[PDB]
């Protein structure tokens, strides 16, 4: 049965023939509208921007018009090796972002003591002679170095890594607490330690803790930050965070997801200043360094030899009696029954990590308010932990 | 690299270890807990059923199966490879009481169970028999000579005389529950409250007929395994 | 900040039958709609120094940048769209509590000193990434996936619309939600729909349009795209075919794979910038999830997972009655052979077996489609397992 | 060649390893020496270290030997089995 | 990896290979099985024959002895084997002990045979899953559930193949003990589980009945146009 | 992967040297049987016939098993051979057992089984061969069954299998009138299949290869058709095919 093409009489009876009376109108009625529609966003359109003017009482008009004569800008730009400036030389290479590189002089305005390399230089755009040295002026609270003080996790908080919060204990307390025992005992006190473990196991968690026993300010730094945009200078963002802890007391520095930056030129700057700062900064300071990442050898081999870096903690999935008490660490901040079998739950989630454990009680909340009940029961919980945990054949020949 | 030495049970770690004798003793955590307890008026065996539909026959789940008269067995693990060993237990049990005409002892019996057993790496199945370890672990119960006796049997081929031993999923938590509420002296009324509570505590779903199956074994009566009513009175008091 | 510009979500007509419930109905939104419009053009009709100063010291043409650092309160640190940054100043008309690291300051043509901020910058691909029209598709268009809509709108909408529950259980608002399964199953079909039923700024993104030639470009477009996100707060951030970025990493090599690494970077670090409380939530899609990054779909970055299987039979005829609900069918039709036949029929593939038997009906001449029509059609559309004896 | 050390040259690593740390002679470098069987170099460094730590862990008890006896029983090993099965 | 060898375990304490054969069953065709109080039926969801296959040969129901019948789900070749196996052995019992196999013991001698069959390397695990119904000589209804495991387990109703699971869910939600007082009850019932699935009716339905010691004689297709008259009878009648 | 040894099961549970003997036999010569109302024949195409092959020989495709059995190969060449002695000695084990002709199902079960058992289990790749079975008996008269490398077997009035067999039993099926066939209409049907399934425009009777069993005065009769009887069948269908096409 060959197929026949549709006539035009074909076409023009099929049109018409079976149809609403009142389809016309409304396939007339909806185009308009839709023109309508068209025609109304058209005769809005204009909306003022209206740019940052701030109010007239501040404006001295004078002023800004000799500012614009008068203030010459200066493009900014990378400073790299001072070729050997020594006053017979006041030469240096600066990079003008994605520009050019260039090697120029100094300033009246500057000195050859505070220009050294890697610092944002501020250089003409005439003779891109360095006008004037820049600071990052870091001191990041819009972004990471979480300079958190007296972090709210404590001690009872961490919940099964017993023997890792021991090592940790150990390694960042009797030196900090007893230096008096390392002394007599004629070692150096422990000059960090990397904590390695899978993800999600709770290391920085436990970090945080021991800094809120040790009272001194838990510093962490993520990597990431400094592989993205802020890059370069993040010699000059560790110079800096050092020097304040130098300036603090008793502190505890820890880098997490340092896998990025050990994992490289202005990066290779970051770990060569860290060393400076670690190896050159006596190791009797109490700026101890906590390393945690899950990659054990990414790790640059210069940064573990020792006289650095000396011990690891290797951090493991929490146990049963680890599960459970992560679990009732985490119910405690939730609306739940008194009698909930969280060593049930911890039983039902073999080999699975702290940030599973925590996603297993959001997805028991999220079940109870499914409901609509304002307390989350055991059967909530079972079915969290059936959705997460497992993302008949274990129940017909296993008995 | 853990992987050369996973496959295949002939192989030794650079620990030393047996990993695929490992991997059959952690088969046994996907079993149902089963839980006995030795006390100088017997023995009581409790387990889970897991009943996967209202309309399975609950009678089909053997969780508690008898040897012997005067022994009793609890089973965690693969059903396959558990009805095999409790058909060689109860093959061998009337063995023995065919050429010696005595009630042979549970000691003997979990030992030639293990006999059977830890032979996966043995020449002699060339007739035929396990080329890899069982993966079923055994708790064997009853009255004996030397008065009650309960031996839990590992897959590997080892048994221990455990004065309250658990198995199954939930070994870990019911081990240490009976760690601290077991006493020596304990009557069989209360060992079988304590593991009534210990299987209600540990228990996946609420306790009721057809989540447990009871046995008990003691000097007087020959295995005795709890018919409906008496697992109802006996859960009445929990 | 200003709140959230949704779509224009012209009202929906119910009857759809084209009776004259519908044409009172699209009367009514068309009477509406002229006085409207006379009422616009009307007042646009009725009715009719310093600033002008400002205006000449600004000068022209004046530049558009982005701020990065401030010195000082008559110095700042801003960058020009081409990569270069320089150490300028701030004049003082500049209203400097609006300066905040990653604005859009206005800059002099000559000598680039901040003469103003522009609060609205976003570029044209971000904002053609924004829905301005609803799309037509709604819940009641889906068929089955109560499941998926029920957790979608817990977590997309239940902490949009009444809140209290998420922190009277102590637990966090779901940061973001990614849909999974085979394609057609409806993981685009049920972002249209949030987004027919939303009440935030919804923002379509193609995942490979984030991918941008010039260096550093597409690090900035997604800070933008989740810079206009919260500045449009609440809003839902729609990122389909993740997978088009969301590969597993893998150490980089050539200066484009370096590129599209940095973008992903960019990506994940600006999820983790937002907190969870915050009414800014992501929504992504993709076939292969399995070939996804095994850190974006951490469980502290996006949590839920919505699974999105091929549907059931219960599922397949209510797709059948949805997309069957606008033919003139027989009486004959069963529409039960079809969704008996165990096959992978999907909710595209149901859409295409109705459009088939409506052209079968078309080639012969009849508007009334029949159950011979949809027999064929079934095997028209269906291309493409086990030898045939072996499994009985 | 690098041999591995027999006797005396692994007391001559363990003396070594150990000068910084203020050590009596009440200790017996060659007991440990004869006890470090199967060791090789580094080993030692790390049975000094631990010899350290647990000196620290027994409470600060310098002037220790048994700490050098247990250092040398556990180094890489220190992780104890409890291992099912083995009889 | 721990997938492609029989006799090895998983990390996780699997026998891969074992729950492979398993799911291999799901991709046969759908037998449900019901026992009642003096009937014990057999439905399955027959293929279609296009038009030349001979119905005659392509038999799903087959019967071990004259008290114990079964339908598989899985692979025919296996299955035929395992029948031919069964009525060996139904046959040796009787010549051993000359009272009928009861269904017990000819289940435990299928599940011993398929488990011999997945202990060893260069032995594929049988592929099927077979309902084993029939009395025992004391006349009581038995039904039991074989897997490729080398398992057997009792089921009051159970069904096996693809689309096992919706049928097991309708008889959890349909079996009661008035639902089978009588034969047409449990026919009823049987009907309208595999109607859950094989939605067409009439044709693609098989059923095999047994009474008290008749020598079960398959419902043939004259009255299973009838049967489903009355199923739909019903089914307008209640609503 | 999964495709080793044939005692291994894929994850979705599919025997994936058992479906690789399976479509193998795509490769294979074309062969087809048709079950008519009192006769049943055997169609084969003889793939390779170069120029100087002797053709000694009664047929190469079709096997005589027993004098009641007759079947077509199209496999591999060894198992071909392998699994027609075993046929035979089966076949006869049968009639020395219960001195009668062993019946078309159970010779064909004893051959699926074997079959079966070299896939269940040893460690040994399966017979890459499938059969077509034609035979009578008391019990069923005339019957026809299309056997299967993977020892599945099934009873068919019409099937064919090797090259193009898809298309061949498509078209057979189209255009098969059950119960109102002869051995006349059943040979031309065969015919017009055998043109329109091989890649010829007038095919000779050296390719094709057909035989027939009858059964007539109390004893069945499996003959081949002679190359006179052969090419009168061929000639006979081109003029009913030119006479179709003049009178279109
Ligand atoms: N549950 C459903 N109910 C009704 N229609 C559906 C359903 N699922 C899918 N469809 C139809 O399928 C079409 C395509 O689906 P959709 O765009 O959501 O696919 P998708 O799963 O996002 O696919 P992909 O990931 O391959 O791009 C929709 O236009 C819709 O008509
Ligand atoms: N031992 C533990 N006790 C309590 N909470 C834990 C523990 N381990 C992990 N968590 C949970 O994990 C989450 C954060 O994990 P995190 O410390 O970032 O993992 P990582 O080990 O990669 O640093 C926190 O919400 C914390 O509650
Ligand atoms: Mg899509």
């Amino acid at each position: 049965k060959p197929i026949r093409a549709l006539d035009e009489g074909d076409i023009a009876l099929l049109k018409t023939y079976g149809q609403s009376t009142y389809s016309r109108q409304i396939k007339q009625v909806e185009d308009d509208i839709q023109q309508l529609l068209k025609k109304i966003n058209e005769l809005t359109g204009i909306k003022e921007s209206d740019t940052g003017l701030a109010p007239p009482a501040l404006w001295d008009l004078a002023a800004d018009k000799q500012t614009l004569q008068s203030e010459q800008p200066l493009q900014v730009a990378r400073c790299t090796k001072i070729i050997n400036a020594d006053s017979e030389d006041p030469k240096y290479i600066i990079n003008v972002k994605q520009f050019a590189k260039f090697v120029v002089d100094l300033s009246d305005q500057v000195a050859p003591t505070d220009i050294e390399e890697g610092m944002r230089v501020g250089v003409d755009r005439n003779k891109y002679q360095i006008h004037i040295p820049l600071p990052p002026k870091i001191d990041p609270t819009v972004t990471m170095m979480q300079v958190e003080e007296k972090p709210d996790v404590t001690y009872s908080d961490v919940g099964g890594c017993k023997e890792q919060i021991e090592k940790l204990r150990e390694v960042v307390e009797t030196p900090l607490l007893h230096p008096e025992r390392f002394v007599n005992l004629g070692i150096e006190p422990p000059k960090g330690v990397l904590l390695f473990g899978p993800p999600g196991t709770g290391k920085t968690l436990c970090a945080r803790a021991v800094a809120n026993r040790t009272d001194a300010c838990f510093i962490r730094v993520i990597g990431s930050e400094l592989v993205q945009k802020y890059v370069g200078e993040g010699a000059r963002m560790v110079r800096e965070l050092f020097e304040m802890a130098r300036t603090k007391k008793a502190c505890l520095i820890f880098f997490d997801e340092i896998d990025a930056i050990g994992g490289d030129n202005e990066v290779q700057r970051t770990m060569l200043e860290l060393i400076n700062q670690l190896d050159g900064f006596d190791p009797r300071g109490n700026i101890k360094v906590l390393m945690a990442t899950n990659r054990p050898d990414t790790l640059d081999p210069a940064l573990m030899r020792p006289g650095r870096l000396d011990r690891k903690i290797e951090f493991s999935l929490p146990d049963l009696e680890g599960r459970t008490h992560i679990f009732k660490i985490h119910a405690r901040s939730m609306s739940v029954e008194r009698d909930i079998r969280f060593e049930l739950l911890a039983r039902l989630c073999p080999n699975s990590t702290g940030a599973e454990i925590r996603s297993v009680c959001t997805e028991a909340g999220m079940f109870a308010i499914r409901a609509r009940r304002k307390i989350a029961t055991e059967k909530d919980f079972l079915e969290a932990v059936n959705k997460v945990i497992k993302s008949t054949p274990r129940y017909m020949t296993y008995n | 690299t853990r992987s050369e030495y996973d496959r295949g049970v002939n192989t030794f770690s650079p620990e030393g270890r047996l990993f695929q004798v490992e991997y059959a003793i952690e088969a046994i955590k996907l079993g149902s807990t089963a839980i006995g307890i030795q006390t100088s008026e017997g023995v009581c065996l409790a387990v889970e059923k897991r009943i996967t539909s209202p309309l399975m026959e609950p009678s089909s789940i053997e969780k508690i199966v008898e040897i012997d008269a005067h022994i009793g067995c609890a089973m965690s693990g693969l059903i396959a490879d558990a009805k095999t060993l409790i058909d060689k237990a109860r093959v061998e049990t009337q063995n023995h009481w065919f050429t010696y005409n005595e009630t042979m002892t549970v000691e003997s019996v979990t030992q030639a169970v293990s006999n059977l057993a830890l032979q996966f790496g043995e020449e002699d199945a060339d007739p035929g028999a396990m080329s890899r370890p069982f993966g079923v672990a055994l708790l064997f119960g009853g009255v004996d000579e030397k008065g009650p006796q309960l031996f839990h049997m590992d897959p590997s081929g080892t048994f221990v005389q455990c004065d309250a031993r658990a198995i199954g999923s939930a070994s870990e938590g019911a081990q240490s529950s009976l760690q601290e509420v077991y006493h020596k002296s304990m009557t069989l009324k209360e060992a079988i409250k304590s593991s009534l509570i210990i299987l209600k505590q540990v228990m996946e779903e609420k306790l009721n007929a057809t989540n447990i199956e009871l046995a008990t074994v003691q000097p007087g009566q020959n295995f005795h395994m709890f018919t409906k009513e008496e697992l109802e009175e006996v859960i009445k008091d929990i | 900040t200003k709140g959230p510009d949704a779509a224009s979500k012209l009202p929906l007509v119910t009857p759809h039958t084209q009776c004259r419930l519908k044409l009172l109905k699209l009367e009514r939104i068309k009477d509406y709609l002229l006085m409207e419009e006379e009422f616009i053009r009307n007042q646009e009709q009725m009715k009719p120094e310093e600033r002008s100063k400002v205006d000449d010291l600004r000068g022209t043409p004046m530049s558009v940048g982005t701020l990065e650092e401030i010195i000082d309160d008559n110095h700042a640190i801003v960058s020009t769209s081409v990569g270069s940054e320089h150490y300028v100043s701030i004049l003082s008309f500049v209203d400097k509590d609006l300066l905040e690291p990653g604005c859009s300051v206005l800059l002099n043509h000559k000598v680039h000193a901040v003469i103003g901020v522009l609060m609205d910058d976003t570029d044209p691909l971000v904002t053609v990434m924004k829905v301005e029209k609803a799309p037509q598709e709604t819940y009641a268009d889906i068929g089955g996936l109560d499941n998926q809509i029920q957790e979608i709108k817990e977590s997309v909408e239940l902490p949009l619309t009444h809140p209290e529950y998420y922190e009277e259980m102590g637990i966090k608002p779901p940061k973001g939600v990614i849909l999974y399964g085979p394609p057609g199953t409806g993981k685009t079909l049920l972002a249209k729909a949030v987004a027919n039923q939303t009440s935030a700024t919804f923002l379509r993104v193609v995942g490979s349009e984030l991918i941008q030639k010039y260096l550093g470009d597409g690090p900035k477009l997604v800070r933008e795209l989740f810079r206009v996100a919260e500045e449009h707060a609440p809003s839902i951030v729609f990122i389909d075919e993740i997978d088009a970025i969301g590969t597993k990493r893998y150490d980089s090599n050539s200066g484009g794979e370096r590129e599209i690494q940095r973008t992903m970077l960019e990506l994940l670090n600006q999820l983790d910038g937002f907190d969870s409380r915050g009414d800014v939530k992501v929504i992504m899609a993709t076939n292969r999830i399995e070939t996804l990054d095994p850190a974006l779909i951490r469980p502290g970055r996006i949590d839920r997972k919505i699974e999105f299987p091929l549907p059931d039979e219960k599922t397949k005829k209510r797709i059948f009655q949805i997309h069957t609900s606008r033919m003139t069918l027989a009486d004959d039709v069963t529409l039960d052979d079809l969704i008996m036949a165990k096959d992978d029929l999907s909710g595209a593939d149901i859409k295409a077996i109705c459009t088939e038997a409506g052209l079968m009906a078309l080639r012969e001449r009849r508007m009334k489609v029949t159950n011979e029509d949809f027999k064929k059609s079934k095997e028209n559309v269906l291309y493409k397992g086990t030898p045939e004896g072996l499994y009985l | 060649e690098f041999p591995m050390p027999n006797e005396e040259a692994r007391a001559r690593i363990m003396q070594i390893h150990s000068r910084k740390m203020n050590v009596s002679p009440d200790v017996n470098y060659e007991e440990l020496a004869r006890c470090t069987d199967d060791f090789n170099g580094a080993q030692c460094k790390a049975v000094c270290v631990e010899a350290g730590m647990i000196a620290l862990r027994r409470g600060a008890t310098e002037l220790t030997h048994e700490d050098y006896m247990e250092g040398i029983l556990e180094v890489q090993a220190k992780k104890k089995a409890n291992l099912q099965y083995y009889a | 990896s721990y997938d492609r060898a029989i006799t090895v375990f998983s990390p996780d304490g699997h026998l891969f290979q074992v729950e492979y054969a398993q799911e291999a069953v799901k991709k046969g065709s759908t037998a449900v099985g019901v026992r009642g109080r003096d009937i014990v039926v057999l439905g399955v969801e027959k293929k279609s024959v296009a038009k030349l296959q001979d119905e005659r040969t392509v038999r799903k129901i087959c019967a071990l002895d004259d008290n114990v019948c079964m339908a598989f789900a899985g692979l025919t070749a296996d299955a035929r084997i395992v029948i031919n196996r069964a009525r060996v052995e139904c046959q040796s019992h009787r010549l051993t002990v000359e009272d009928p196999v009861t269904v017990e013991y000819i289940t435990r001698y299928i599940a011993s045979l398929k488990q011999r069959y997945t202990q060893s390397n260069g032995r594929r695990p049988f592929g099927i899953s077979a309902l084993i119904v029939g009395f025992d000589f004391d006349g009581t209804p038995r039904l039991y559930q074989t897997d490729p495991s080398g398992t057997y387990h009792a089921w009051k109703a159970n069904a096996i193949g693809r689309g096992a699971k919706s049928v097991r869910e309708f008889l959890e939600k349909n079996y009661t003990d008035e639902a089978i007082e009588t034969d047409d009850l449990t026919i009823k019932l049987v009907i309208k589980a595999l109607l859950e699935v094989v939605q067409s009716g009439g044709k693609n339905i098989e059923l095999a009945v047994m009474r008290r010691d008749q020598s079960l004689k398959i419902l043939n297709p004259e009255e299973i146009e009838k049967y489903v008259a009355e199923i739909e009878k019903e089914k307008e009648e209640n609503e | 992967r999964y495709d080793s040894r044939t005692t291994i099961f894929s994850p979705e549970g599919r025997l994936y040297q058992v479906e690789y003997a399976m479509e193998a036999i795509g490769h294979a010569g074309t062969c087809l049987g048709i079950l008519a109302n009192d006769g049943v024949l055997l169609a084969a195409e003889r793939r390779n016939i170069h120029k100087l092959l002797d053709e000694v020989f009664f047929s190469e495709k079709i096997y005589k098993l027993n004098e009641d059995m007759a079947c077509s190969v199209a496999g591999i060449t060894s198992d071909a051979n392998v699994l027609t002695n075993e046929l035979r000695l089966i076949a006869q084990r049968y009639l020395l057992q219960y001195q009668e002709p062993i019946p078309c199902e159970q010779l064909v079960t004893a051959l699926c089984d074997i079959k079966q058992a070299y896939t269940q289990f040893g460690g040994k790749r399966p017979f890459g061969v499938s059969l077509l079975y034609i035979g009578w008996d008391k019990h069923y008269g005339f019957q026809l069954y299309q056997s299967d490398p993977s020892g599945n077997y099934g009873g068919w009035k019409a099937t064919c299998i090797g090259n193009n067999s898809a298309a061949a039993v498509s078209m057979l099926k189209q255009d098969y009138k059950e119960g109102e066939m002869t051995l006349k209409s059943a040979l031309a049907l065969a015919i017009k299949v055998l043109n329109k399934t091989m890649d010829v425009s007038k095919l000779s009777a050296e390719k094709v290869e057909i035989a027939t069993l009858t059964r007539e005065n109390g004893k069945t009769v499996i003959r081949v058709l002679k190359q006179k009887e052969v090419e009168q069948l061929i000639k006979k269908h081109e003029e009913e095919e030119a006479k179709a096409e003049r009178e279109k």
